[PDB]
C-alpha cells in the first residue's frame, strides 16, 4: 500500500477478527454497504 | 436464493404445432437464464443460454425470449424428436437452481389398450410370494386406471404399477401392473380379475381368471 | 469430441462414501470451471458443486457441505467428487458437465457439455441376482389373434438390469418397464412382447437376463401353458 508515512495527525486501530485470505467465487454470501462523505471536516461512516 | 417454476409441467401438442414453455424466477435473475433438453436417461445438453442465444448446433426450432423475471422457450414447428423434459436454469446468483421440468409428448389420435393377464408361475409359488400380471398395450393417452379383484373384492395397498416411455414409432403408453399376495393368501380365492377404464373405451375391459383352472 | 466419463457409480451402504470421478477430453480442461450435478429420480436436477478453473474456489449446496469435497487433477484431466456421511436421499444419477464463468453473470450460457452419469444407490440392502418367472401367453380368444408374452424379474439389487430377447433378435413390439421399488426394498420388472398366436410353438422365445452388479445372466425360454 505505502512506502511509507509523513506527519500524522490521526491513527486508530480496531479488533482482531479475521478476513477470508482466500480467493473464492461463487455465491455472494455477504453484503457489506457502505457510505462514505466527508462534511464539514468530518468523515462519515455507514455500514450494515 | 431463487426459485425458479416452470409451467406447464406436463403439455402434448401436435406435430408443427408451436409449444410454448415459461419459467418464473422468485426475484430477477437479469438476462441469467438457460435452458436445457432432456431425454428419458439421457445427461441433459444445454439448448439456450444467456436467454436467447442458441447453443452451438442446437436446432434453429428451438428459441428463447424473456424480460424481467419471466421468460419463455418457445419450440416453433414441434417435432417426434422433440419429446423430452425441459429445464430452465438461473446461473444468475448461488445457488444454482433449476425449474421443475415441463413433459413435452407427442400428440397422437387416441389409442385404446390391449389387455392381457398373467397368472402366476408354478416356479414362483415355491417362493413364498405370487405375482399377478396385467398388461396394458400401446395405448394413448397416458392415463390409465387399473383397479384389482380378487373374487370381486376392491384391492388397496397390494399393488405397484409401472408405465413406459412413450413409443418412438408409436407414439404410444404401455403399463403394468403387479398385484402380489402371499402363497397362502393366493390359494384362499378363487377368481383373479384386473379391471382397465380408458378414455379408448367405450366400455370396460376385464380380463380374469379362475385359479385351478 | 468433447467428452466426460464419469465412473465410481454403485451401491452403498448409509454412512459410506465414494469418490466419482469424470475424465474430461477435447478441450483445455485446465482453463474451465466444472460442476457436478444429479439428477434424483423422483426429484429433479440439483446443482451439487463447483469448482474455480483455478481450483481453488469450491462451492457446494447446503445439504452436501461437510459430506463432499470436490477437486480435480488438470494433469490427470479428471474432476473427482468424494462423498461422505451417504444417506439414502443422495442416491440419483451424477454428470459432470461444464459449466461456464460465473463472471460472464447477467450472460451465463449455463453448462455446455455434459457426461453420460454414474448412479449411485444408497441403501441398506446388499446386491441380490434376480429371481426370473416367465409370463406365459393367456388369452380367451380365438388364436390367430395376437397373444402376449414376457418374463417377470423379481427380487434382484441394484439396478441396472439388461433385458433383451432372443438375444436382440426380437425387437419388435418389445416393452421392458422400468423397474419398481417394491416394499422389500428390492426391485421388480418385467418385460414383455406382443407375438401373434400362430407364433407360438412354431417360434422360440426366450428372454435374456443380464444382472451385471450380481454378476449373473438368466436365460428363459417361455412357452405357453
Amino acid at each position: 500500500v505505502y512506502s511509507s508515512a509523513n506527519n500524522c495527525t490521526f491513527e486508530y486501530v480496531s479488533q482482531p477478527f479475521l478476513m477470508d485470505l482466500e480467493g473464492k467465487q461463487g455465491n455472494f454470501k455477504n453484503l457489506r454497504e457502505f457510505v462514505f462523505k466527508n462534511i464539514d471536516g468530518y468523515f462519515k461512516i455507514y455500514s450494515k | 436464493d431463487i426459485q425458479m417454476t416452470q409451467s406447464p409441467s406436463t403439455l402434448s401438442a401436435s406435430v408443427g404445432d408451436r409449444v410454448t414453455i415459461t419459467c418464473r424466477a422468485s426475484q430477477s435473475i437479469s438476462s441469467w437464464l438457460a435452458w436445457y433438453q432432456q431425454k428419458p436417461r439421457k445427461a441433459p445438453k444445454l439448448l439456450i443460454y444467456k436467454a436467447s442465444t442458441l447453443e452451438s448446433g442446437v436446432p434453429s426450432r428451438f428459441s428463447g425470449s424473456g424480460s424481467g423475471t419471466e421468460f419463455t422457450l418457445t419450440i416453433s414447428s414441434l417435432q417426434p424428436d422433440d419429446f423430452a423434459t425441459y429445464y430452465c436454469q438461473q446461473y444468475n446468483s448461488y445457488s444454482l437452481t433449476f425449474g421443475g421440468g415441463t413433459k413435452v409428448e407427442i400428440k397422437r389420435t387416441v389409442a385404446a389398450p390391449s389387455v392381457f393377464i398373467f397368472p402366476p408361475s408354478d416356479e414362483q409359488l415355491k417362493s413364498g410370494t405370487a405375482s399377478v400380471v396385467c398388461l396394458l398395450n400401446n395405448f394413448y393417452p397416458r392415463e390409465a386406471k387399473v383397479q384389482w379383484k380378487v373374487d370381486n373384492a376392491l384391492q388397496s395397498g397390494n399393488s405397484q404399477e409401472s408405465v413406459t416411455e412413450q413409443d418412438s414409432k408409436d407414439s404410444t403408453y404401455s403399463l403394468s401392473s403387479t398385484l402380489t399376495l402371499s402363497k397362502a393368501d393366493y390359494e384362499k380365492h378363487k377368481v383373479y380379475a384386473c379391471e382397465v377404464t380408458h378414455q379408448g373405451l367405450s366400455s370396460p375391459v376385464t380380463k380374469s381368471f379362475n385359479r385351478g383352472e | 469430441e468433447v467428452q466426460l466419463v464419469e465412473s465410481g457409480g454403485g451401491l452403498v451402504q448409509p454412512g459410506g462414501s465414494l469418490r466419482l470421478s469424470c475424465a474430461a477430453s477435447g478441450f483445455t480442461f485446465s482453463s474451465y470451471w466444472m460442476n457436478w450435478v444429479r439428477q434424483a429420480p423422483g426429484k429433479g436436477l440439483e446443482w451439487v458443486a463447483n469448482i474455480n478453473q483455478d481450483g481453488g474456489e469450491k462451492y457446494y449446496v447446503d445439504s452436501v457441505r461437510g459430506r463432499f469435497t470436490i477437486s480435480r487433477d488438470n494433469a490427470k484431466n479428471s474432476l473427482y467428487l468424494q462423498m461422505n456421511s451417504l444417506r439414502a436421499e443422495d442416491t440419483a444419477v451424477y454428470y459432470c458437465a461444464r459449466d461456464p464463468y460465473d463472471l460472464y453473470g447477467d450472460y451465463g450460457g449455463t453448462f455446455d457439455y455434459w457426461g453420460q452419469g454414474t448412479l449411485v444407490t444408497v441403501s441398506s440392502a446388499s446386491t441380490k441376482g434376480p429371481s426370473v418367472f416367465p409370463l406365459a401367453p393367456s388369452s380367451k380368444s380365438t388364436s390367430g389373434g395376437t397373444a402376449a408374452l414376457g418374463c417377470l424379474v423379481k427380487d434382484y439389487f441394484p439396478e441396472p438390469v439388461t433385458v433383451s430377447w432372443n438375444s436382440g433378435a426380437l425387437t419388435s413390439g418389445v416393452h421392458t418397464f422400468p423397474a419398481v421399488l417394491q416394499s422389500s426394498g428390492l426391485y421388480s420388472l418385467s418385460s414383455v412382447v406382443t407375438v401373434p398366436s400362430s407364433s407360438l410353438g412354431t417360434q422360440t422365445y426366450i428372454c435374456n437376463v443380464n444382472h451385471k452388479p450380481s454378476n449373473t445372466k438368466v436365460d428363459k425360454r417361455v412357452e405357453p401353458k
